């Protein structure tokens, strides 16, 4: 699967 | 609702300890109580409202994807793992209508700097493409449309107002490099955008913040193992 | 309730399945309308019913401890600490209760293996213990109360009916230990029990079954690092 | 330090 932006901070 | 009685000030703090208490079903309740004050959400709390409901949401397509692999193997026993699936399904459709009802009712307005319009226009079509994940049917062509045309706004305001580095600029061309790839059929589509975003980034380094170098340049990385992925 | 409409076997079947997405409120839902259909659970059964609720309490006891913590360091603000921390309290002690009243209603007889008698008391036990520490008051002296007896009356069928290396027996007696040392402020029954439980396991433990040598040698070193924390 | 409790076997 392709990245999406990831859950930060 | 159930939070209309607490003060905006009290939903926001409860909303950093629910967060420190990795209790993101209440975290994103108190924030959807806050947002529902009326009153514009600042960068800070924006970031509350995202990482609450992503958990919650994230949690449910993990799910999701699990109990439709089972299901995809009676293709390879009773209704049970298509219930229970359409259960989970039903969840989390639920939740990213109410994700989407907040951002059209409370939150995408004119005013504004445009990291809070790109967020909330971004974070529109995120969960019009998680709702796509799942849809089945004419329901599923009108839910694409509608994440292309949230992010497709989203893009034309953060090329306008943001630099090529901007942390929230980048990772509203990830995702939608990814809607195109993974929910669109636009394989073109998506390496192009990944590119051309990874490049002018590249070329128009200068324009990095160190309060916000270490985000962008993993949104960066992110394009680059993506387009490793692709290409 | 929700799931009195589903047949037992589904529900089961819908436990499994949950565990594998790891949605474990969903599981103790399944698990609660199984055991309501008043049909005996097998060792298997047990299980899911004990990891579905082990795991919702104690994501909820994590959250109290953090909430707790923070309350207690703003001792040396708003009420608002406080509120969330009785919030997830509430919420504790409802799944506890719950808990509780299946063991009372269905679980808990006079019939049966030694396994399920052991098993269903010791879990009395445990589901007292989750109530006492949150408890203040007449009420924690009523609850410790009510979690000494449980675990005494599993710990009597276990030293008559089971073998001093079964992990059942010694996964009770680690838990009433604990209960002495960290609830009922009894330092010495607590280390007394800890040794004996050890020191009896140890003395059979050629006699281990290769169903069960990893669960007792784990119990095993863990009574013996609750020694060292405790002397 | 907590005292340990039987894990989630
Ligand atoms: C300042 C502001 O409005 N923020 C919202 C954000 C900080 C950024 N979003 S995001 O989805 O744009 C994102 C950017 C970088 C990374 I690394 C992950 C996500 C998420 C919430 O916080
Ligand atoms: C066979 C049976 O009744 N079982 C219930 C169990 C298997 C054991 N319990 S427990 O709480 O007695 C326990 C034993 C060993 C260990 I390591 C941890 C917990 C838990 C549910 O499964
Ligand atoms: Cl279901
Ligand atoms: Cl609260
Ligand atoms: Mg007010
Ligand atoms: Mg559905
Ligand atoms: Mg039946
Ligand atoms: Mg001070
Ligand atoms: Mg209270």
């Amino acid at each position: 699967r392709s990245s999406s932006a990831p859950n930060v901070h | 609702g159930a939070m209309g009685s607490m003060e905006r000030a009290s939903l926001i703090q409860k909303a950093k300890l629910a967060e420190q208490a990795e209790r993101y079903e209440d975290m994103a309740a108190f924030m959807k109580g806050a947002v529902e004050k009326g009153e514009e959400l600042s960068c800070e709390e924006r970031n509350l409202l995202s990482v609450a409901y992503k958990n919650v949401v994230g949690g449910q397509r993990a799910a999701w994807r699990v109990l439709s692999s089972i299901e995809q193997k009676s293709n390879e026993k009773g209704p049970e793992v298509r219930e229970y699936r359409e259960k989970v399904e039903t969840e989390l459709q639920g939740v990213c209508d109410t994700v989407l009802g907040l951002l059209d009712s409370h939150l995408i307005k004119e005013a504004g700097d445009a990291e809070s319009r790109v967020f909330y226009l971004k974070m529109k079509g995120d969960y019009y493409r998680y709702l796509a994940e799942v849809a089945t049917g004419d329901d599923k062509k009108r839910i694409i449309d509608s994440a292309r045309s949230a992010y497709q706004e989203a893009m034309d305001i953060s090329k306008k107002e943001m630099p090529p580095t901007n942390p929230i600029r980048l990772g509203l061309a990830l995702n939608f490099s990814v809607f195109h790839y993974e929910i669109a059929n636009s394989p073109e589509e998506a390496i192009s955008l990944a590119k051309t975003t990874f490049d002018e980034a590249m070329a128009d380094l200068h324009t990095l913040s160190e309060d916000s170098y270490k985000d962008s340049t993993l949104i960066m990385q992110l394009l680059r193992d993506n387009l490793t992925l692709w290409t």
